[PDB]
C-alpha cells in the first residue's frame, strides 16, 4: 500500500527529487486506516518527519532509508504502535536517539545503519521483547554497548560496527540465545572477548575487528559450532591460537591478522574441512606450517605473510584442486615449491617472496593457466627457468630477481602476451639476452640487472611499451644499439657498469619522453650528440667513467650535474674548449 | 558513513 497505490483526484506522483513533509503530508492527511506498509525509499528525498504520522495508525511496514533526511528522530513514529519493520538506514539523523522507541511493542526489524547519530546507544531499545535484527552500524555512537542489549531475546542479528564505542565488551550479551549475527567491530572496545560469549550456540557470523581489544584469544570459544565467519584481524590479541579452536567445524572464514600472536599455527586447523580463508598476516607465529593444511579439501585462500614461520610447505597443497591465491612471503619457508599449486587452474596469484626457498622453479607452475602475479624474489631457486611461461594467457607480473638460476633465459618470455613486469635481476645466467627479448607486445618494466648476462644487446626492433629498462652490472659488450628510438615510451634506460664500447646512440635524441639515463662505467667513445642539449625532457644524463671526448651539450643539459661527467673536455659549464 | 565489511583487503 505504498507509492500511492491505494488513493487512501489527488497524487500519484511520488517522484521528483522534492523535498518531503508538503510533498508528503498530503500522503498523511489522507487520514486512512486502510495503509498498512509505506515505502519511501530511494526518492532522493530531504528532511523531518512531519508530526501528523502519527495518522497512519495501521503502519506495519515503513521504510524512509536511501534518502537524505534530516533532523534528530522524529518521535512521532513511536505513536505507531502497529509498526512491525521499519527502515531509517543511509539518512542524515543526527544527535541523541531519542527514548520511546518501547511504544513500538512489536517492532521486529529495526535498520538505522548509516546515519548521524552521536550520544549513548538507547537503553531504552532493551525492552523490544520482539525483535530479531538490530542495525546501528554506521554512525558516531558514543561509550559502552547497554549491559541490557543482553536481555534482548529473540535477537537474532546485530549490528553496531562503525562508530567510535567503547569500554569493555559488556559479558551478559552471551545470553543471547538465538543471536546468528554480531558484526560489531571498527569501534574503539577495549580489553578481551569475555568468555560467555561461548554461549552464542547459534551464531554464523563474528566480527568485532579494527577495534582496541588484547589479551589472548579465549578457548572457550571452541564451543562455537555453527560459526562460518570469525574476523578477529587489526586488534591486539597475544599469546597462542587456542588448540581448541579445532572444533569450529562449520567455520569457513578465519581471519586474524594484525595482532601479535605467538607460537604455532594449530595442527588441528587440519580438521576444519570447510576453511576457504586461512588469512593470518602480521603475526608473531613461527614453527612449521601443518601438513594437513594441504589437504583441506574447500581452501581457497592462503595468507601467512610476514610471521617468522620455519620449515617446508605442504607437498600436497594445491592438489584439493581449489586455491586461487597463496601469499606466504616473508618468512623462513624452506625446501621446494610444492607441483600441486595450480591443480585445477584457479591460482592466479601466487606470492612466495623473501623466504628460502631452494630447488628448480617446478615445470607444472608453466601450465599454471590462471596465473596472473608471480612474486618470488630473494629466494634460493636454483636451475633453469623453466620453458612455457610465455604461453600463460594472462601472466602479467612476473618477479624472479635476487635467486640462483643459471644458464639460459626462457625465450618464450618474449612472446608472453600480457606480461608488464618483468625483473630477473641479481641471478647468474653467464648467457645472452633472449634474441626477440624487445620484440614483446605488452611489457613496460624489465630488470634483469646484475644477472651476469653477456654478449651483445639485441637490436632495438619493435619495442613498443617498455618505459623502463634495467640492464647495469653485466658483461655486456659491443656497441649499443642505434635503432633504439623504437623505444616511444621509454623513460629510464640503464645500461651502467657494462663493457659498452662505441658512440652514444644519437637516435637517443629520438626522445619523447626519456628521463634518465645511464651510461656510466663503460667504454663509450665520441661527443655526446649536441643535439641532446635540445631534449625538453632529460633530467638525467651519468655518462661519468668512458673515455668520450669533446664538448658537453648546452641548451638542457647547461644546468645537469658536472658529476654525470669525468672522462675529457667540455662545453664552457666546465674546462674550457 | 559507510564501514567496512569482509577479510582484510591488505594483499602484495
Ligand atoms: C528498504 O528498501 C530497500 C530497497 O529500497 C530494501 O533493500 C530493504 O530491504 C528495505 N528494508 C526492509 C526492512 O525491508
Ligand atoms: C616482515 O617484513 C617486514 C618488512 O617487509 C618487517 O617490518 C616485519 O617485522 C617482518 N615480520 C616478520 C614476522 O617476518
Ligand atoms: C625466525 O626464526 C628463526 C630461528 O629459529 C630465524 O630464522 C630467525 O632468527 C627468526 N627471526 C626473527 C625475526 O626472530
Ligand atoms: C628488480 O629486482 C631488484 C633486485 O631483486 C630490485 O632491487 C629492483 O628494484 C627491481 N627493479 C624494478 C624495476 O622493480
Ligand atoms: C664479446 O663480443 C665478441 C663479438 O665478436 C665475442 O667474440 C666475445 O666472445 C664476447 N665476449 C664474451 C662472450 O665474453
Amino acid at each position: 500500500l505504498s507509492l500511492k497505490t491505494s488513493l487512501s483526484k489527488v497524487p500519484v506522483n511520488g517522484q521528483n527529487d522534492a523535498v518531503w513533509c508538503s510533498w508528503s503530508g498530503v500522503v498523511c492527511d489522507n487520514v486512512t486506516a486502510q495503509v498498512i506498509s509505506l515505502d519511501l525509499s530511494h526518492r532522493n528525498l530531504s528532511g523531518r518527519i512531519p508530526i501528523q504520522i502519527r495518522y497512519l495508525s495501521s503502519l506495519l511496514y515503513l521504510n524512509l532509508s536511501g534518502n537524505s533526511l534530516e533532523g534528530s528522530f522524529p518521535t512521532s513514529i513511536f505513536d505507531l504502535t502497529k509498526l512491525t519493520t521499519l527502515d531509517i538506514s543511509r539518512n542524515s539523523f543526527d544527535s541523541s536517539f531519542p527514548p520511546g522507541i518501547s511504544k513500538l511493542k512489536f517492532l521486529k526489524v529495526f535498520n538505522a545503519f548509516s546515519n548521524n547519530f552521536e550520544g549513548l546507544l538507547p537503553s531504552d531499545v532493551s525492552r523490544l521483547r520482539f525483535l530479531e535484527e538490530l542495525n546501528f552500524g554506521g554512525s558516531y555512537f558514543e561509550g559502552e554497548i547497554p549491559a541490557a542489549y543482553g536481555g534482548l531475546q529473540r535477537l537474532k542479528f546485530i549490528h553496531l560496527a562503525g562508530n567510535v564505542l567503547g569500554g569493555k565488551l559488556p559479558p551478559r550479551l552471551g545470553l543471547l540465545t538465538e543471536l546468528q549475527h554480531m558484526e560489531i567491530g571498527y569501534n574503539h572496545f577495549n580489553g578481551n572477548i569475555p568468555s560467555e560469549f561461548a554461549l552464542l550456540s547459534n551464531l554464523k557470523y563474528f566480527d568485532v575487528s579494527n577495534c582496541s581489544l588484547s589479551g589472548s584469544l579465549p578457548q572457550e570459544l571452541g564451543n562455537l559450532s555453527n560459526l562460518e565467519t570469525l574476523f578477529l584481524f587489526q586488534n591486539g590479541f597475544t599469546g597462542e591460537i587456542p588448540e581448541s579452536y579445532s572444533n569450529l567445524k562449520s567455520l569457513k572464514l578465519l581471519d586474524f591478522s594484525s595482532n601479535q600472536l605467538s607460537g604455532s599455527i594449530p595442527s588441528g586447523f587440519s580438521t576444519l574441512k570447510n576453511l576457504t580463508w586461512l588469512s593470518l598476516i602480521s603475526n608473531n607465529l613461527s614453527g612449521e606450517v601443518p601438513e594437513g593444511i594441504g589437504e583441506l579439501p574447500e581452501l581457497t585462500t592462503l595468507f601467512l605473510w610476514n610471521n617468522n614461520f620455519t620449515g617446508v610447505l605442504p607437498h600436497k597443497l594445491g592438489s584439493n584442486g581449489k586455491l586461487e591465491t597463496m601469499d606466504v612471503s616473508n618468512n623462513s619457508f624452506t625446501g621446494t615449491i610444492p607441483s600441486s599449486l595450480c591443480h585445477g587452474n584457479k591460482l592466479y596469484k601466487l606470492i612466495l617472496f623473501s623466504n628460502m626457498f631452494e630447488g628448480e622453479l617446478p615445470k607444472s607452475l608453466t601450465r599454471c593457466e590462471s596465473l596472473w602475479r608471480f612474486r618470488s624474489q630473494n629466494n634460493r631457486l636454483n636451475g633453469t627457468i623453466p620453458i612455457g611461461f610465455g604461453s600463460l594467457r594472462n601472466l602479467t607480473f612476473v618477479d624472479l630477481s635476487n635467486n640462483r638460476f643459471t644458464d639460459q633465459i626462457p625465450a618464450d618470455f618474449a612472446t608472453a602476451p600480457v606480461l608488464q613486469y618483468l625483473n630477473l635481476s641479481t641471478n647468474f645466467f653467464h648467457r645472452k639476452l633472449p634474441e626477440n627479448i624487445w620484440k614483446a607486445p605488452n611489457l613496460q618494466i624489465f630488470s634483469a640487472s646484475f644477472s651476469n648476462l653477456i654478449g651483445e644487446i639485441p637490436n632495438y626492433v619493435g619495442c613498443k611499451s617498455f618505459y623502463r629498462i634495467e640492464l647495469q652490472g653485466n658483461s655486456l659488450n659491443g656497441t649499443i644499439p642505434w635503432d633504439i628510438g623504437h623505444c616511444e615510451k621509454l623513460l629510464c634506460l640503464n645500461l651502467s657498469q657494462n663493457h659498452l664500447n662505441g658512440i652514444i646512440p644519437w637516435e637517443i635524441s629520438t626522445l619523447p619522453s626519456i628521463a634518465d639515463v645511464d651510461l656510466s662505467h663503460n667504454l663509450l667513445t665520441g661527443t655526446i650528440p649536441s643535439d641532446f642539449g635540445s631534449s625538453k625532457t632529460i633530467t638525467t644524463f651519468n655518462v661519468s667513467y668512458n673515455q668520450l671526448i669533446g664538448p658537453i651539450p648546452s641548451g638542457s643539459f647547461a644546468h645537469l650535474n658536472p658529476s654525470f661527467f669525468s672522462s675529457n673536455e667540455g662545453l664552457c659549464g666546465d674546462l674550457v674548449g | 558513513h559507510e564501514v567496512p565489511s569482509g577479510p582484510n583487503p591488505i594483499s602484495n
